[PDB]
Order: structure tokens, then C-alpha cells, then sequence
């Protein structure tokens, strides 16, 4: 699976770079799955969990900060939670509440749809504040009914994007994407945000070629996005995807008609070399980069599953692009244009072969690759002859077939 | 007891307010100059402790359905009464007089607390004689006395305002009388008195006898007299006599608001004692010394620091580590602080600057995940509110702001924005050819010193010429990382830097800085027996306090 | 908003103050002699009568005593403190009074306390009171409900005497109403006899009508000339009139003659997945599958008890908690034979998970069904009162016994588990050692028929059966049931049609679940084959589902839509 035990993650930026449930989460999942850096990265959640009234997931990160402790404590042979934090929190925190709720009721008996849905908004962020999922959605999901503006509709879609992302209710954020895109005529810029919370919604459903097509169309111009997810990450994504999708020629067109991805690969120069190398047929650079970032991107919140497939996958399209050109190449030069062995690369070939989509051969006598080039008419004939096999065996079993059920042949 | 209220209390005060509304179950109405007020004899007993026996004394008062009550307002009775069947008050800032004025008529001692914390909390910059009048006037000692300080502080600032020449003689001569005077000279008063007794006529000479002998005798030997000579009675000769007994006698003292020595705050230090982490102590330049403050909140830390041109030390933001957006104001006098209202965002290591007597807090960490990351709020010191304005035209993270010529400048790395208040928008500057960062400015004259950075950069930049230059490096020993702080201090420009080497206990200094000579002159080398060490995220501000208010902090040389 | 609860009790206990301290007062009620000084504000809050006494201009207007009449002091006392302090302190004695004197002051919050009450009060004992008074002050869903309540529960009883003491429209809406569970007929015929003879010739006028009613099969044969004995002497209005009057009124068949022996089956597979699970049932003689209402909120791990009287009851269980999530409650339902719903009773002091429901002299025991106390005493036996709808604790077992069956013989509780038995004696609430097991088998149910204890199954199941007496006190092997090899049988003892009749469910290898059930000979130690269920009307039911004997209406319950 994943849990690996790699260095160099640069924690400060990571946290910094987001802000909100989504940075909790996000160093939740760097600590959980980075051992030997677990206890900083648990430490500097707790210091930011602390802040705006954390009450369920501050026990559980507690209780793991003083197991890491703990487990500190015994190599090279737990911290209080100050429960008065509790007593000080949970008194602010209802006091706001039930004012907010104060406030609100009395909107609700001077019947104002906007009051209605902004107290309700508010209600929702407070919820998420202190650690309410389901009844900030509550409050979201009845600030929806009292909507007046095109603007406001808009604001509804984004406040049901931002929790389905907690909720992993993927399906309301792209049910909420398309109603936000398709409903008001398709400086400000409203749709790239939307689209940005397409991209990575299809990314979390295991989704490649709509996810690196929306990203693509992602504008730099959005800058400021910490609430789903950093420009950073967002080129990782694109590149990624998009290299694992996207043909030469699909690649070449879509990042330079963008204008906005080559900013992307401007803030993420490793990506931009690999698409570069991939151009150029210099795989062999290409995939050695490849395996670096690997392990940074391991550790990744919604890309340490999916990326295993995006990897594989962007190692099958090298190897089909490689070969593409060549009708006659040596296995010792594909083998040189990679760090793989003779017989890794043999194997990799043949269950290409296997699945298909190389249309190769493979000469292990001399180790080279012959490229298949069948004649169509041969293959032709022999589907054609089969086909007429089928078809004859098919009528001979449809005239059985009326036989018995003319005769009225059954058991009884 | 058993006194639970869970689904139960609303039930019944949803029906009474409902019977109220409806006008049902009344027996008693209040006529209040032809407005009817139909309502319980219950709810009024409850409520107010005047209606209790209004409604239960034998008099002929209790069998009378029609009672014509006076001298009350019918808006304040009205939600005096609504607030007596809903326990909501919603009260507003311009009705609190005349609210506060029939709550002591009716002893409705509820709502008079409710009122008088109010009213204890919003004395802000204009209504403090006017109130505190007011609390001469009904006895509410608490924000009598609150007042009272609150007042002299103010009255001695403004000393104009038309509200304190109407006064009684007693709280005039309480005021005066007083050793709280926050006044840098002795005939500043003198003459405060001197127009405030010749605005009216005989009837306040007779008050002149008492409040002339309540000055020290340097100011009463002086042209007063010359000048009471055309404006005495004719025909007064005992009054004259009175007048020369008043120059030996009576306790010529010295007062308090004379010892505003100029000195340095300090913030976040290093704690004595090992149960404490951060404290807050001041240094005098002039008389060595090096006293101590309180912690504001006493547990919360990384605070920020302002002082106005009126030397008032303002604290915003921190961190308990959780970040709270709190406020509060330090006491020149009480030694303590006096919280004030909260900001809207939970800032971590705010940038306050004062101009225009606003209060603007710059960047620091506002909630991080804005849609404009580049945001910035300011205070009012007036109106006591949080007002929003133009945002921040690109990110920056350990910024530092001053103004200069009314003008608010914020410097990071390398740029520098100039925000225009009368048109709340910002303007493009200068580049600094340099990027350093972690570093401090200071606003001395028309020149703004941008110290420190990663070091000695010294980079001079000025409003007139917009530019940026070099002056010299200052003299620091090798192999050491100086923490450089810039602060004017007696019109002159000078810096307060600490040296940390290897092996080696750090030393505080302080250099002279000359303009046109580019060097720093040997001031002051403060020793090590009176000053300890500070830290690294200690901060310096330049500010008066009062010796005898504040305590001297105890440490071994 | 929402007005401020601090201020409102602050206010409510001055209310109670100025009460109890006798100062603000100007009207005093004058009842019996004794005196109530109170206030026309909170007096006419609650009551609708003195909005309408103080503001209508009448005379009490202004005077400041008022004799109020026909009225009690305590239920006054009671009335004016709930209206100062909130507290309704109700007991099983005075509700009666108390709806008198709500009703005739108008005081809805009180009217519907009561009858909240009156609705939870209603059993056997006092429907034909309760239902009186329902009709004597008209509070129709009391009513309706009593009138349910009252079909069945006089049919059981028909012996009260204030059924004599009952209004003509009482009497035929509930005679001529097709809600009654009678086993025959000719019992509502001699009810109305016995009841028509009850008084004098007051009765007479009513005869023309309560005959009107009831079908014609008796209105031709006997108890017609019974009347004639006790019909007033010469009257020939009477004689003539019902000699040709029962022509008309329809003959049908009423709905009480309904009630089959059927296997009622709980916590049966769903056909629906988006359910867990549901609740169906086995027709012996119709061959059909009718379906049942749902446990009250899903209510899993729980037991099943059939009282002499045909009454099912649930008790004990647990809810899936707002993926593994469940928190077990101590909540008690009673199942409505008419309206098909689970209607909620007393709950039970502990919460209980798969409760042994073992009915005996009326009260509803259970042993058992891990309890949450968990201490020394581990196993909370309780029983219930169906008499004052309470639960009272009894002696508690000799051992802690698991996954344990309790069946009721001769007036005593008979728990059996893996290889120990004990009987409880209700008399003397004691515990004595009966004789012991030479298997050790778990997870089987047993069934009671006659004086004899049948233990079938245990361990899947085997077909294992070892048969105790009573009256001999010992274990004894019968036979082995003939099954399928290589199968996991589930038996299930049940007794049925004065016979015990065994429900077993096998499983082939690689094979649907088949369903045949077998009559055990009792006299011959042999398994007749009865009837094989064929699987067309039933589908799988699992195996956590639970059996048990009862009477239902296949015409109140819907027959299953589901695929063979």
C-alpha cells in the first residue's frame, strides 16, 4: 500500500501553503503515513488543531501525539492537553453559538430569505469551526432553499463543494460544479475556481482524463485557492495526469494553448522536465525523475493511491511511445533508455505485448524488438473464415433449435 | 432545589408576553403623559423594586386601577417593560441617559447593572464629563470612580470641551484636588481653572474662594491675581485679604503627571521565575533603571505593540497556542489592563500603526485561507469599531509598518506600498535593491530606517526623494548575529542592538546615530548588573509611564 | 426570538411566591367552605372559563368572591398550584376527578395531560369505566382509543359490572361494530341477553334495536323464547313485532372467528436490501406468507412471548446508535392483533439482548439476556405486571448461564442451558436444582407441550433430542430426526394444532435452504412428515430469526409481494 518511510518533506511549506480543515487534514495524513517525522508533523497539528474550537478530532490527535511521545521515549534509552483547554472552549464556543443561534431565530421570524441564507452560512462555518460536519451541511442545506441571486447561488455551490470534500461526498461537489457552470451563461474570475474543484473531485473518484482536462483549464489568476488545494499541487496534478492521458500531440496542444499550465510548470519545474523529456523520447531522464517525486507525492492526501496507477500507466505510454518509431529496435538500447535490466524490461515488454497496444515481437536471441506489422488482409481472411465457422455452428444450433420446439421436445 | 428550566421557563414567559402583547389578564395600566401602558401589578414587582411597594402598601395607591405616573419617559418606561416580559434589552448608545435615568427612578437594579456596564464601557474620548456629571448627579460609584480617573486623563488632554464648564463645586474640587493629573506643566491648569471661573458671575466666586486654594502655591503668586483685579466686584475688600493668606500655607507639593519620562517598552522577556514563560519590563534611559509591567492577558503571547502621538500602549492579537483575536489597553496609572473591543480575525503577530488617531493593523496572519490572502483592518479610537479598508496589494510574511507625514508605509523584503487614507487606496513605491527579511523600520523625522534583515544593512529611504540608499555598517563584533532595534528616543535617532558569539553571554548597548555622519556614537552601555537577558522575540517600543505606578523588577547583578 | 429562559423562572417563582405568601390578592374562591386566595391573572392563563367569568362584564366582575359549585377542593388545590408552579403531580386515583374539573373549567394543557394519561391507563380492568366516561365527556381519540381497547378486552372478560351501567349508543356502536374477537358468535348473544335481562322493562325499547344488530343465526333459534318469559306480562307489541321482523340486516360472518394458529417469524431476511431486516409469517392451513409490520424501530435482538390470552408482547433489544453501530434499550412494545402496529408499553428497568419472554399467572418473565450491570448478580430476572403495567424483580437465578431458553409448566418457570436446569417457584420466588443434562448443547429452543420439556437441537444444529418430565424429573433420548446428510439444520420447537410439530430449515451443500416441517409422534418417538412448505411461497429467512405460536387475522394483515 502506501505508509512509507521516505525524507525530506519540507513541513513548513506544506502547512503553510493551505489553510483551514484542509490543512488539518492534509497534516493529518503526512503524519499517519510518515514515520520518523510523525511526532513534528503531529506537533505542529496540534498547535494548529487547537485553534478555532477543535473538540472530537483534537482527542484523536492528542491521544496520537502522546502515543508519538510516548514512543520518543524509549528509543534512545505524552504531553497534556491542558483539559483546561476544554473548559475554557467549550464555554466560548456555546456562548457564540447560541448567540449566533440567538440572532438567526430572529431572522427567521422576520422572514428574510438573504438574512436567512447568510445567518444559516455563518451557522456553517461556525459548525466547521468547531468541528461539525454534518450540521454545517444542515445549515447549508436549508441556506440553499432561501436563495435570491445569481451570486448567491454561486456562493451555495462553493459552500457544498467545500464540505463534500471533508464529507468525501464527491458526487455533491460535481453535481453542485455543474450546476454552478452550466446555469449562469457559460476580472472575476467565478469558473476557475469551479473548475478547480472539478479537477480534483475527479482526481479523488479515480478519474484521469477529465480531471487533467479541467485542470488544464485552471487560470493561474485564481492565485489564492487554499481551501481544496495549493497551485503547488495543482501542477503536480495536471502534469501528472495529464502525462498519463494525454497523447504526444494532445499533450503538446493543451499545455501550450492553456498559457495558464506553463505557469503551472513554472512553479513546478521537475513536471515541466518531464513532459519536456517525454517530447524529446529521452525517457530514460523522464522516468529516473519520476521515481524522485514519487516518494514526495506518496505522502499526498488524495494522490498516494491513484498516483500508483498514474505511474504505471505513465511507464506503459513511454514504452509505447518509444518503441512507436522504431520497426526494428534492440532490446539492449530500450533496456539502456531506462535504469532497467535486460530481463525487467523483457518482462515488461511481453505483458505489454500481452495486453496489447505495442504490437511487437519480442527476438530474445539477439534481444531485439521487431516491430509486428501484419498485413491487414491475412488477419482479414482468418477473422472472416472464423466468423463464417461461428455463423454456420449458429445456424446449425438456431435449426436444432426450431426442430425440438416444433416437435415440442422437452422434459416433462 | 430543583429549579429546572429545560422546555419549562419559555412556556410560561412565551404566554406572558403573549397575554402582554394581547392585552389580557391586566389590572393595573400606566398613564404616561396620555400614553397608556397596559400591564401586571406581578411582572412590575419582580422587576422593579419600586413597584413592589407601589402596588403593595396600604396606601390608597393599591386599590386604584388608573395610576398617573410622572417625570418618566415613555420610550424608556416601554422597553423598560418589554424588557420586564422578555429579558432582552437591546439597548442603544445615544438613549443610555435617559434609560439609566428612570432605571434609578423605578430601582430596577437589573437593568441599572446592564446600564452602568454599559456605560463604564463606553467612555471613550467625549462623554466623560458628560457622564461622569452624570454619576455625580445619580450615585453609581463604580463608574463614579471609573470616570474619575478616565476623566483625568481625558479632561487634561483636551481641556476645551464645553461639557465640563457646567460642574458642581464638589466634583470640580475633586478633580482638581486630585494627584492623578496627567499634565506635563503646573499652568496648564492654572489657567483650565482660571476660564472656568470667569464664564459666570458672583454665584461661582463664591465657589472661587474653595477651588483657588486646591493649586500649588507657585501658580497662585503669579498673574492670576493681576488678572482677577480687573474681574473682582467693585466694593470688595475681605475678598482681597482671603486672596494674599492663600500664598504661604497649604502643603506646596509636587505632582505626578510631571514624571512622563520618556522609555523603552519591552515585551516578551525572559522570565524569572521557571513556571513563567514570557514577561513584560521597560528600560529608562535616563535614570538606568529597569522596570517591569504586567502581562496583559498573563497567558497569551506573540502581541504586537502601538503607541499614539497621545503616548497611549495599545495590544492586539497573540496567541494562548491558540490564536485569539482580542484587545486590550494598558492603564498609565492602575498598572493593569483594560480590555477593549475584539477584532473580527485572529491575528498572530500584528503590525499596529496610528494615524489620524486610527489604529491600523497590518498583515499578521489574518486566517490564512481569505480569498484575498492580502487583507488589512483598522481600528477607530473614537467610535470604539473595527472598520475595514483597502486590501493589501500582494503577500507578504514578516512585514514591518510605521507612518510618516499622516502617510501609512509597510515594508517587506523588497517592496513598499504607501496607503492614502483620504482615498483608502494603496500606491506604488520605491524597490529596495536589497531583499532581507525578519527586520523592523522605524519613522524618525522624515526618514524611514530599515535596519537589520537576512544583518547591518542600513537602508535610508525618504518621502521627499523616494529612494533608497546606503549609510554605513554599524560597528558589531565578529562571529555574532546582532538583533538590531530602531526607535526614536529624545528627537534623536538611535538603535538598541545585542550581541550573541559563541561560548559568550550577550551585551546590551545602545549607539547615537548622527544624520550626516553615517557612524554610530558610543551613547550608552548598559550594564549587565541592572539588565538582564531579553531573548529573540522580544519586541521595542518607545513610550512615557510613571515610576511610581509601575514597580522596579527585582534581579541579581 | 426565543424569550429568555433565565427571566422566566426568575418571574415563575415570584408567581409562586406572591401565591404561597397570601399579598397580592384580590378574588378568592369559595368551595365547600374552604378558601382559595388566588389572582384573575393566573387563573384565567390556563383556564378558558375565567377569561369568560372575570372579562365579560357580569356581575363577579367586580365582586371579589365567587361560590364556585359542583367543583372538588383537592382537584381546585392541585389545579391552581399547576398553574403557579408547573407540576402536575398525577396519581392512578384522582385522574378521574381531574378531567371532571378540566373539563368543566376549560383547561386545555391539563385536558391533555390527563388524557395522555387516560391513553397510557387503559387495560382490561377499567375500559368499560374509562370508555363510560369517554363517553360521558367527549374526548373522541380517548375514545377511539378505548373503544379498540374495549372490543377485545370485553370479549376476554364480558363479566364487569359496570357493562350493565352502560348508555344504549354505547352499546350498539360496540356490538354492532366488526372489531370483536370472539371464538364464536353465540358468546356477544348471551352478553346482550344477560344485559338486556339486567333491569326492568326500561330494557324493552332497546330490544327492538340491540336485536338489530346481531346476526339473524339466533335470532330465530333459542333466546327468543327466554325473552318471552321475561317479557311484560299482555304486552303484544313485543311477541308479534319479533316474529316477523328478522328478515332483513345481511347475515355475514363477523371478523373475531378469524384467528388461525400461525408461526409468527421475526427477524427475518429482507427481501428489499435496502432494509436490514423484517418481520413475516408461516399460514399452516392457508399455505400462504402474510406479512408484518417492523419492529418498533428496527428492533433487533430481541424476544418473542405468546400469553394464554393470544397477546404478543416484545421486550428488550437494540437500535442501531445516529460499519458496526448499535446501543441496546430497555424499551417494551405491544403488538395490536387489529391494526397491525406495535403499540409502546412500560420499559424495562435494564436493557436486554435476545430476552427469554416466559409468560406465567399473567406476568411476563424475563430471564436473563446480558444484562449491562454485569455484577454479581448478572443475570436481572424480572417480571412484569400486566395488571399494573409495571415491573417488579424477582429471585434471582442460582447460576450465570449464556445463550439460554425458558419454557413455563405447571404454573413454573423452566430455564434450560448447556447442561443445567432450574425451576423458579412464583409462590415462594425460590430457585430449586432439577436434573441434569448428560450433553453439552447450546443454541436450541425448546417448546412446552402438556407436562413435558422437549429440548430439540443444540450445539450449526444436530438433531439431537433429549425429553424431560416433569412429574419423573429426568432426561431421557427419544430419537434422531431423519435429515438430509451433510446439511446444518435448523430446528425450531414449537407446539401447534395439540401436537408438537417441529419447523426445520436445511441447507444441502451448495444448495438453497429447503423448508419442511415434521409432527413428532409423541406416543410412537417418531417424526411423521405433516407438510412440506414449498419454496414458491417462502422465501430465506436467515438465521437469527426467531419462532414462536399465536392466533393472527389473515383479513387485518396483507399478504407479502415478493418473487417465489
Amino acid at each position: 500500500n502506501y505508509v512509507v518511510e521516505n525524507p525530506s518533506l519540507d513541513l513548513e511549506q506544506y502547512a503553510a501553503s493551505y489553510s483551514g480543515l484542509m490543512r488539518i487534514e492534509r497534516l493529518q495524513f503526512i503524519a499517519d503515513h510518515c514515520p520518523t517525522l510523525r511526532v513534528e508533523a503531529l506537533k505542529m497539528a496540534l498547535s494548529f488543531v487547537q485553534r478555532t474550537f477543535n473538540v472530537d478530532m483534537y482527542e484523536e490527535i492528542h491521544r496520537k501525539l502522546s502515543e508519538a511521545t510516548r514512543e520518543l521515549q524509549n528509543a534512545p534509552d505524552p504531553p497534556a492537553l491542558d483539559t483546561a483547554w476544554v473548559e475554557a472552549t467549550r464555554k466560548k464556543a456555546l456562548l457564540k453559538l447560541e448567540k449566533l443561534d440567538t440572532d438567526l431565530k430572529n431572522y427567521k421570524g422576520n422572514s428574510i430569505k438573504e438574512s436567512i441564507r447568510r445567518g444559516h452560512d455563518d451557522l456553517g462555518d461556525h459548525y466547521l469551526d468547531c468541528g461539525d460536519l454534518s450540521n454545517a451541511l444542515k445549515c447549508y442545506s436549508r441556506a440553499r432553499d432561501y436563495c435570491t441571486s445569481a451570486k448567491h447561488v454561486i456562493n451555495m455551490c462553493l459552500n457544498v463543494i467545500k464540505v463534500s470534500v471533508y464529507l468525501q461526498n464527491w458526487s455533491h461537489v460535481l453535481s453542485y460544479v455543474s450546476k454552478a457552470e452550466s446555469t449562469p451563461e457559460i476580472t472575476q474570475a467565478i469558473l476557475t475556481k469551479l473548475k478547480c474543484a472539478a479537477g480534483l473531485a475527479e482526481l479523488a473518484a479515480r478519474k484521469y482524463k477529465q480531471a487533467a482536462k479541467c485542470l488544464l483549464l485552471a487560470s493561474f489568476d485564481h492565485c489564492d485557492f487554499p481551501e481544496l488545494l495549493s497551485p503547488s499541487n495543482v501542477a503536480i496534478y495536471g502534469g501528472l495526469c495529464a502525462l498519463a492521458t494525454f497523447d504526444r500531440q494532445e499533450l503538446q496542444r493543451n499545455v501550450i494553448s492553456s498559457s495558464s499550465f506553463k505557469l503551472f510548470l513554472e512553479l513546478e519545474p521537475q513536471v515541466r522536465d518531464i513532459i519536456f523529456k517525454f517530447y524529446e523520447s529521452k525517457y530514460a531522464s523522464c522516468l529516473k525523475m519520476l521515481d524522485e517525486m514519487k516518494d514526495n507525492l506518496l505522502l499526498d492526501m488524495y494522490l498516494a493511491p491513484h498516483v500508483r496507477t498514474l505511474y504505471t500507466q505513465i511507464r506503459n505510454r513511454a514504452l509505447i511511445q518509444y518503441f512507436s518509431p522504431y520497426v526494428s529496435a534492440d532490446m539492449h538500447r530500450m533496456a539502456a533508455a531506462f535504469n532497467t535490466t535486460v530481463a525487467a524490461l523483457e518482462d515488461e515488454l511481453t505483458q505489454l505485448i500481452l495486453e496489447g497496444l505495442i504490437s511487437a515481437r519480442v527476438d530474445s536471441h539477439s534481444k531485439i524488438l521487431y516491430a509486428r506489422d501484419v498485413d491487414q488482409r491475412s488477419t482479414t481472411f482468418e477473422k472472416s473464415l472464423l466468423m463464417g465457422k461461428e455463423f454456420q455452428r449458429r445456424a446449425k444450433a438456431m435449426m436444432l433449435r426450431a426442430a425440438v420446439l416444433r416437435n415440442q421436445i422437452h422434459v416433462k | 432545589e430543583r429549579q429546572i428550566n429545560t422546555e419549562y421557563a419559555v412556556s410560561l414567559l412565551e404566554q406572558l408576553k403573549l397575554f402582554y402583547e394581547q392585552q389580557l389578564f391586566t389590572d393595573i395600566v400606566l398613564i404616561v403623559e396620555g400614553t397608556e401602558f397596559p400591564c401586571h401589578k406581578m411582572v412590575l414587582a419582580t422587576c422593579s423594586s419600586y413597584f413592589r411597594a407601589m402596588f403593595m402598601s396600604g396606601l390608597s395607591e393599591s386599590k386604584q386601577t388608573h395610576v398617573h405616573l410622572r417625570n418618566v419617559d415613555a420610550a424608556t418606561l416601554q422597553i423598560i417593560i418589554t424588557y420586564a416580559y422578555t429579558g432582552n434589552l437591546a439597548m442603544n448608545d445615544s438613549t443610555v441617559e435617559q434609560l439609566y435615568e428612570t432605571a434609578c427612578f423605578l430601582q430596577v437594579e437589573d437593568v441599572l447593572q446592564r446600564c452602568r456596564e454599559y456605560l463604564i464601557k463606553k467612555i471613550n474620548a467625549e462623554n466623560c464629563v458628560r457622564l461622569l456629571s452624570f454619576a455625580d448627579l445619580f450615585s453609581c460609584e463604580e463608574l463614579k470612580q471609573s470616570a474619575k480617573r478616565m476623566v483625568e486623563h481625558k479632561f487634561t488632554a483636551v481641556y476645551h470641551q464645553d461639557a465640563f464648564m457646567q460642574l458642581s463645586h464638589d466634583l470640580l474640587i475633586d478633580i482638581l484636588s486630585s494627584d492623578n493629573l496627567n499634565v506635563e506643566k503646573e499652568e496648564t491648569v492654572r489657567e483650565a481653572a482660571m476660564l472656568w471661573l470667569e464664564y459666570n458671575t458672583e454665584s461661582r466666586s463664591q465657589y472661587l474662594s474653595s477651588v483657588l486654594s486646591q493649586i500649588r502655591i507657585d501658580a497662585l503668586s503669579e498673574v492670576t491675581q493681576r488678572a482677577w483685579f480687573q474681574g473682582l466686584p467693585p466694593n470688595d475688600k475681605s475678598v482681597v485679604v482671603q486672596g494674599l493668606y492663600k500664598s504661604m500655607p497649604k502643603f506646596f507639593k509636587p505632582r505626578l503627571g510631571m514624571t512622563k519620562e520618556e522609555m523603552m517598552i519591552f515585551i516578551e522577556a525572559s522570565s524569572e521565575n521557571p513556571c513563567s514563560l514570557y514577561s513584560s519590563v521597560c528600560y529608562s534611559p535616563q535614570a538606568e533603571k529597569v522596570y517591569k509591567l504586567c502581562s496583559p492577558p498573563a497567558d497569551l503571547h506573540k502581541v504586537g505593540t502601538v503607541v499614539t502621538p497621545d503616548n497611549d500602549i495599545y495590544i492586539a492579537g497573540g496567541q494562548v497556542f491558540r490564536t485569539v483575536n482580542c484587545f486590550y489597553w494598558f492603564d498609565a496609572q492602575q498598572n493593569t489592563w483594560f480590555p477593549k473591543t475584539p477584532m473580527l480575525f485572529v491575528r498572530i503577530k500584528p503590525s499596529l500603526v496610528c494615524c489620524e488617531g486610527y489604529i491600523y493593523a497590518i498583515g499578521g496572519d489574518s486566517v490564512g485561507g481569505e480569498l484575498n490572502r492580502r487583507t488589512v483592518e483598522r481600528y477607530d479610537t473614537e467610535k470604539d469599531e473595527w472598520t475595514m479598508v483597502s486590501p493589501l496589494p500582494c503577500a507578504w510574511q514578516w512585514s514591518a509598518a510605521v507612518v510618516v507625514h499622516d502617510c501609512i508605509y509597510v515594508m517587506t523584503l523588497n517592496l513598499m506600498y504607501c496607503y492614502f487614507p483620504r482615498s483608502d487606496s494603496w500606491v506604488e513605491m520605491a524597490m529596495r535593491q536589497t531583499s532581507r527579511s525578519f527586520a523592523s523600520a522605524a519613522a524618525f523625522g522624515d526618514k524611514i530606517f530599515y535596519i537589520g534583515g537576512l544583518s547591518v544593512t542600513v537602508e535610508i529611504y525618504d518621502v521627499n526623494k523616494n529612494e533608497w540608499k546606503m549609510a554605513a555598517n554599524i560597528p558589531a563584533k565578529r562571529y555574532s548575529d546582532p538583533c538590531v532595534r530602531a526607535v526614536v528616543i529624545s528627537n534623536s535617532l538611535c538603535v538598541f542592538m545585542r550581541e550573541t558569539h559563541l561560548n559568550e553571554r550577550a551585551k546590551y548597548v545602545t549607539y547615537q546615530y548622527d544624520l550626516e555622519l553615517d557612524r554610530w556614537s558610543l551613547r550608552q552601555h548598559i550594564s549587565e548588573r541592572v539588565l538582564w537577558d531579553l531573548g529573540r522575540d522580544f519586541r521595542c517600543t518607545v513610550g512615557k509611564l510613571y515610576p511610581s505606578c509601575l514597580e522596579e523588577s527585582p534581579w541579581k547583578p
